[PDB]
């Protein structure tokens, strides 16, 4: 249910079973659970 | 077949404090190191608790209407209080969902059921059998069934500490029913301890019927019988909370707005 | 085709996604009637 453009790396969570998203500072998702069991941070600022 | 017991005493509707209970996860999303605001039907801090102390003489099985859901809590030692009669009219005609167990697995079922005036589990003290689980009376204009996780679940009578603490939240929402689960080891004589426990977003349900009335379901030790136990009632209020998530993703503190000028200043 | 129906008598509005099968023999202050009593009808109405 997500789209976008970014730089991927694995997560560092205490991630939850019902859970997918991270929105870290506010509402910007910043960490995703892959649908095939991976925990991956999404640092979308590619470079700018 | 209203197989209704008679020694069901009227208590004085014992009153307690709703200090810090009812906090759950409003989102489905990790965050960290925030104060998050949201506006929702929550149990306020410090408010009333209509606690029901069913004892060896006093039995507490009333009918209560829905009224913005409930904060629910029950101190059972191997699980007396399975079952909720979330009904409409408490007769044969009722849009009723029933939340019960086959002692291993969770059986929830909504249909127009015959609601007896007191159907009871004829549960014995050393074993714990639903010998008289006669609740499935009628089936006309039926709607829905659901069977959840089969998991570890006991029946029979114990004592000691309030070994199982069921902290539940039952919340109607846009037709759905949202039901949460907690667990806590507590030891009070008969009453509520002081403490908070974050409730988990467990059960969300596609039901969609006008849920008016409810009853609670206990185990009548077959003539009834109860242990040294109690269960609580709390009502929700459309208030505003500021939560404090940690880096672990665990609720460590909650602050209401409509409680104290200091509390609203905290959420301000 | 008078087989399928609708209902047109109730105490008021509704919340979303919510349903009652209950054929209530309506009276405007509760009062469970048997039609043909006064202000006591049934809500069933065919499709024509």
């Amino acid at each position: 249910g997500l789209t976008g453009t970014g730089v991927l790396t694995p997560s560092s969570k205490r991630f939850q079973p019902f859970q997918q998203f991270g929105r870290d500072v506010s509402d910007f998702t910043d960490s995703v659970r892959d649908p095939k069991t991976s925990e991956i941070l999404d640092i979308s600022p590619c470079s700018f | 077949r209203c197989t209704t017991f008679d020694d069901v005493q009227a208590p004085n509707y014992t009153q307690h404090t709703s200090s810090m209970r009812g906090v759950y996860y409003p989102d489905e999303i990790f965050r960290s190191d925030t104060l998050y605001l949201t506006q929702d039907l929550f149990l306020p801090f410090y408010s009333n608790v209509t606690g029901f102390h069913t004892i060896n003489h006093t039995f507490g099985n009333p009918v209560i209407p829905f009224k913005d859901g409930i904060y629910f809590a029950a101190t059972e030692k191997s699980n007396v209080v399975r079952g909720w009669v979330f009904g409409s009219t408490m007769n044969n005609k009722s849009q009723s969902v029933i939340i019960i167990n086959n002692s291993t697995n969770v059986v929830i079922r909504a249909c127009n059921f015959e609601l007896c005036d007191n159907p009871f589990f004829a549960v014995s003290k050393p074993m714990g059998t639903q010998t008289h689980t006669m609740i499935f009376d009628n089936a006309f204009n039926c709607t829905f069934e659901y069977i959840s996780d089969a998991f570890s679940l006991d029946v029979s009578e114990k004592s000691g500490n309030f070994k199982h603490l069921r902290e539940f939240v039952f919340k109607n929402k846009d037709g759905f029913l949202y039901v949460y689960k907690g667990y806590q080891p507590i030891d009070v004589v008969r009453d509520l301890p002081s403490g908070f426990n974050t409730l988990k977003p467990i059960f969300k349900l596609p039901l969609g019927i006008n849920i008016t009335n409810f009853r609670a379901i206990l185990t009548a030790f077959s003539i009834w019988g109860t242990s040294a136990a109690a269960y609580f009632v709390g009502y929700l209020k459309p208030t505003t909370f500021m939560l404090k998530y940690d880096e672990n993703g665990t609720i460590t503190d909650a602050v209401d707005c409509s409680q104290n000028p200091l509390a609203e200043l905290k959420c301000s | 085709n008078y087989n399928y129906k609708y209902r047109y008598l109730r105490h008021g509005k509704l919340r979303p996604f919510e349903r009652d099968i209950s054929n209530v023999p309506f009276s405007p202050d509760g009062k469970p009637c048997t039609p043909p009593a006064l202000n006591c009808y049934w809500p069933l109405n065919d499709y024509g």
